[PDB]
């Protein structure tokens, strides 16, 4: 209930810092959702070393939007 | 009769006053008057007060904090300070002929450009509000360095609230 | 070459150029780059040349 | 759920609407107790009672 | 909790508040300022004239020095040392530092947990004071020791 | 003698010292990607070139706005005792738009809400017939 | 070809003058008409008089006035300081120096234009400062009771009223500090007019 | 009804007219037709002689006018200034300006709840009354807020 | 004699914190939209805009959504001009709406060709009194 | 056993090691109910429960 | 050259010398991982991971 109320306390401030509808892109898609990796180092077994400087990952290809998103459907 | 703003960069006079009230002993109220106004004196109300002096040998330094004695995300001054400005102003007289440098820095987030352009816009408006009480411009140089270094450390929350600061050096000679 | 306004005045304008070059330059006045000059204005910081341009002060 | 109104939709997403002649707005989609609206420039919440 | 440590070992801050008020009735300064801190110690309280050599009652004062710096938790300390100008300028550079180093020798002997320990003398070459009319008297002769409180 | 560091305030809370961290770096993240995207491309011309600004646009306001676009440069209109022209189908998405300024200029303002609005929509000013029109963008 | 006073009710009219210095003293009426080259250090005249002199090339000048004079200088003069406590009327096209202390006392009409790194001026009463395209880069104005300044500050400006004083800036400064005790007023006075003005911005939006 | 809430928040009809009849006693003037409301202050309990400086006792009336506006719910207020005839119309139109400007940031620096503040101050180019004896004394010399109340 | 702070001051640092983090990215944000944002010039927009013709300044309603020929007929014939085609329809002829209650004639032909866009548009003459359709080869 | 943290993991050996582009670190290992890490220099123990 | 996965640990202790031979000590230390070198007409101290594998 606390921190509810203290999530409440500061609205304009949260859509202030995410802001989805400025990242829309003109045909109402989401953009897709991707993650990085630097110096990636992996020892399966022995007499086996694999080493990687950097790495890319799409977690969720993009799709279509009705709305654009909120902070209430993640931190509320 | 009294203004809060600034009395109108008025000489204050309080003693009058206070011997006033105290013959209604004008010599107690005179004695008492150079007890309370005395260095010490002031310098303990400005310590009740959260403004910090540092005096080591001859250079003597003065550390304002911005986010309680300004208005916020503003070169914008607090208002309610004004005690605190007097009792500034009430200190820095007794040192009429020192050279002034006055700096002001912040914390390490934002555009570097933006800092400058808010602390140098901060440190001009606390010279302009000293040089308001008549002292000579070139007895003073202001700059407003971003964060180029700061007392704590800009990772831990109170500490970041620690790194902005308002500093006024003068010498001696 | 670009050229920038020092001193206004109703009448007469100075001008010094991006390379230093002075002009105590009149309002009937032939400027390099740009032909003639048309108007002088000092409310509002533009000068018209012959050309065709408005040139102002820097920023 | 079938919602009509003459108000904008904010936090479920819609699946198909529509609009009058008047400009009175339809909406159809899923359920949810919550709903969000812009009433004048001002966010607003609606509670679903009933659901 | 029952199991962890309330807080860390050997800490008192009243302890801390009433020893500094201490050092500084006693005339060794101490600045307080954000996370970082100084002490600043005359040298005619500490040495001999002109000379790198102690005086046995001045070692009461460092360990109160070392006690007060066991209540901090620290990463590096800066020694520093200066004087006044008495024949040369590499004369008062090596006095400093061979009284800055054996401050240093004898605060690591004492066991404050410090990971490094840097250690120079300036001589006279910046001077704290414009009235200079003392020689091992006068306050810009003195050694400085500096740090920044690490959490 | 008391002994005080002049930052002291109110106490704070762990969710607020959570987000203002988490939001630094989404705020790093974000100039950084703004410095790459300035270096990428230069930018060409400014919307004040068809924007221009004119007598009694100067009348100021302080403005909080978290919905549609209609409404609201129909009230800047009617302060600005302008003709309001809309030009272009209204999409069937509407276009939500989020404004906190104090005290500042309609031709900013107007010039701000285009940069915001980006690619949808446009604003064009005509101060000689003193009309201001609102045109979609023609896609889809 | 070094000096000149005259006194006495008198004409004195010359042109085509080059000179290193000369030291030129005017009293009584000297109706002093001048078109020539002259380089000068030091110049004074009393009041009560008119002088138009064409082509000034100083390194450095000093000018005192005690009467009333009117005097329009042509030229470029690297000037230092002037105080002013007659009913003086000046003007100066070009002046590119460096510092410029002012002080006026009673009444001055001065015509200034041109380029200055650092400008302190005080007016006390009946004083009139029309400084109006006179690009200063700090601008320090300190005004008493009855006085009128209008100033040109490009980046820092710093300005101080006591009462019934105006003053009215012309250029959107980068730094502004404005003050009024009792009836003082600062004011921006701009056009409204312009297709390519600006408005305040984030860091000089200082609320009066 | 139990969880829903019953009327708007610090609300009471009676303190309305309260304050109401207070101010038009002070001598503030509120307006009230249909849906408009309008309040005119003069510029004597506002502003200095000409000038767009405030006195300090002006701060609690401030305060009042910020509470009469906290009781309603609105989109767009607007301030508009009068004032006298001179010197000039630059000047008067710059000072109507500022004070507006001044009187605005301070009402939305204030919570009163509203989307739009439109502030604007026209200078003298529209009297009230032809008796023009005063100058800041005289009437015309004003300072009128207006809004329409929705729903 | 009182004088109160504004209710929502940012007493606490971690709020200021947060709030300058706002500013920050709000103003990275508008950057990335000023980089972003692209300005047709406003001297040779290809739009016809308002040929002042008399007969132009009426002002009607009129609701449509369908074909342009005949509502362009209807157009010139409450403006008592001739009408002209050049060029062909095409397989799928225009699809356009407008639907408004107090709009005059050259606004009307105006937002016509901007609904028009590129595969036609309209050319005015008031000195002969006509207007003609164009297509798009 | 994963761990993310931005400190230095020394004595009990990972199977995997990632870091990231703001001074993160991640690894992953077999389960253990402690950790021995090096802060700024100085070398510590780590106690972790629920294993 | 870039920081290696495998992270490099230097275990050195001592008490009271220069800097220079702590610098020699370090590189001594790293022997095949790293180099250090040190121009002080430029004032620059630069480290050299081993370009390897």
């Amino acid at each position: 209930k606390i921190i509810d109320e203290q999530l409440n306390k500061q609205a304009r401030n949260l859509d202030a810092i995410y802001d989805f509808n400025s990242l829309v892109l003109e045909h109402n898609i989401l953009p897709p959702v991707l993650l990085e990796g630097r110096n990636t180092l992996n020892l399966a077994d022995a007499q086996s070393i694999r080493i990687s400087d950097r790495t890319y990952k799409v977690a969720k290809q993009a799709h279509f939007i009705t709305t654009p998103p909120t902070w209430r459907q993640y931190l509320w | 009769c009294f203004h809060p703003p600034y009395n109108n960069f008025q000489p204050d006079r309080r003693a009058v006053k206070r011997v006033g009230v105290d013959t209604g002993g004008g010599t107690v109220g005179l004695v008492a008057s150079i007890y309370r106004d005395s260095k010490r004196k002031i310098i303990r109300d400005l310590q009740k007060q959260d403004i910090q002096y540092v005096e080591y040998g001859d250079t003597r330094t003065l550390i304002i904090p911005t986010d309680k004695y300004f208005m916020f995300s503003s070169p914008r001054l607090n208002e309610i300070c004004y005690p605190g400005l007097n009792n500034v102003i009430r200190l820095l007289n007794f040192y009429p002929q020192s050279t002034i440098y006055v700096a002001g820095f912040t914390d390490n987030v934002g555009s570097r450009s933006h800092k400058r352009k808010l602390s140098q816009a901060q440190a001009e408006t606390m010279m302009t509000f000293l040089w308001a009480n008549g002292i000579a411009a070139k007895r003073l140089k202001a700059e407003g360095y971003g964060d180029k270094n700061a007392i704590s450390d800009n990772a831990i929350i109170h500490g970041s609230a620690q790194n902005r600061r308002i500093e006024i050096q003068w010498f001696t000679s | 070459i670009i050229y920038y306004i020092q001193a206004v005045i109703p009448g007469r304008a100075w001008l010094i150029g991006s390379n230093g070059s002075t002009l105590t330059v009149r309002e009937g006045s032939k400027i390099p780059g740009y032909g003639m000059v048309k108007l002088i204005d000092s409310l509002q910081g533009r000068i018209l040349t012959s050309s065709g341009q408005v040139i102002k002060f820097s920023q | 759920m079938y919602v009509r109104t003459n108000l904008t939709i904010l936090s479920p997403g819609w699946l198909a609407s529509m609009t009058s002649a008047d400009g009175t707005h339809a909406y159809e989609m899923q359920k949810s107790p919550v709903l969000l609206v812009s009433w004048h420039g001002k966010v607003m919440q609606l509670k679903v009672e009933g659901l | 909790v029952p199991k962890l440590p309330c807080r860390v070992d050997g800490a008192c801050d009243a302890t801390i508040i009433k020893m500094m008020t201490d050092l500084n009735k006693k005339g060794i300064k101490v600045a307080s300022v954000g996370q970082n801190y100084l002490i600043s110690i005359p040298a005619s309280a500490l040495f001999a004239d002109q000379s790198p050599r102690l005086n046995w009652a001045s070692y009461s004062l460092l360990n109160e020095i070392a006690a007060f710096l066991k209540q901090f938790r620290k990463i590096a300390i800066t020694v520093t040392s200066y004087s006044s100008k008495y024949v040369s300028v590499k004369r008062e550079r090596a006095l400093t530092l061979a009284r800055s180093r054996v401050v240093s020798e004898y605060l690591w002997s004492q066991g404050v947990d410090s990971r490094i320990i840097f250690t120079q003398g300036l001589g006279s070459d910046k001077p704290i004071t414009s009235y200079t009319l003392g020689g091992d008297r006068s306050p810009n002769a003195r050694v400085e020791i500096t740090f920044r409180r690490a959490v | 003698m008391k002994f005080k560091k002049p930052p002291i305030n109110n106490p704070s809370d762990d969710a607020t010292i959570k987000l203002a961290e988490a939001a630094v770096s989404v705020s790093d993240s974000m100039l950084e990607m703004a410095k790459v995207e300035k270096v990428i491309t230069p930018p060409s011309k400014d919307n004040t070139l068809t924007i221009p600004n004119a007598y009694n646009l100067q009348a100021r306001a302080s403005v909080d706005w978290s919905g549609p676009i209609e409404e609201l440069t129909a009230r800047i209109a009617k302060a600005a005792h302008f003709r309001f022209r809309v030009l272009g189908k209204s999409p069937s998405v509407p276009v939500l738009i989020s404004i906190s300024t104090k005290d500042e200029s309609l031709a900013e303002i107007l010039r701000d809400i285009d940069y915001q609005a980006g690619k949808k929509a446009s604003i064009h000013v005509y101060p000689n017939s003193q009309v201001v029109e609102l045109r979609y963008a023609k896609i889809y | 070809l070094n000096r000149f006073r005259y006194e006495g009710a008198g004409v004195v009219t010359g042109n085509n003058l080059r000179t290193s210095y000369l030291d030129l003293y005017l009293a009584n009426e000297g109706t002093t008409r001048l078109a020539g080259n002259i380089g000068l250090q030091k110049l004074e005249a009393v009041g009560n008089g008119v002088t138009q002199i064409n082509g000034v090339s100083s390194r450095n000048l000093q000018i005192v006035l005690k009467g009333d004079p009117k005097v329009l200088i042509s030229g470029f003069v690297n000037l230092r300081q002037l105080d002013m406590y007659g009913k003086g009327t000046l003007s100066l096209y070009w002046i590119k120096s460096d510092t410029l202390t002012i002080r006026a006392k009673k009444a001055a009409k001065i015509q200034l234009a041109g380029i200055v790194n650092r400008l302190d001026v005080e007016l006390w009463d009946f004083a009139q400062f029309k400084g109006k395209y006179l690009r200063a880069q700090r601008s320090f104005v300190k005004t008493h009771d009855k006085s009128v300044a209008e100033i040109s500050a490009v980046n820092h400006q710093s300005s101080l009223a006591t009462d019934a004083s105006d003053i009215y800036y012309y250029n959107l400064s980068k730094t502004r500090a404005d003050f009024m005790a009792f009836n003082g007023s600062v004011l921006d006075m701009r056009e409204w007019g312009q297709s390519d003005l600006k408005d305040f911005d984030r860091y000089n939006k200082q609320f009066p």
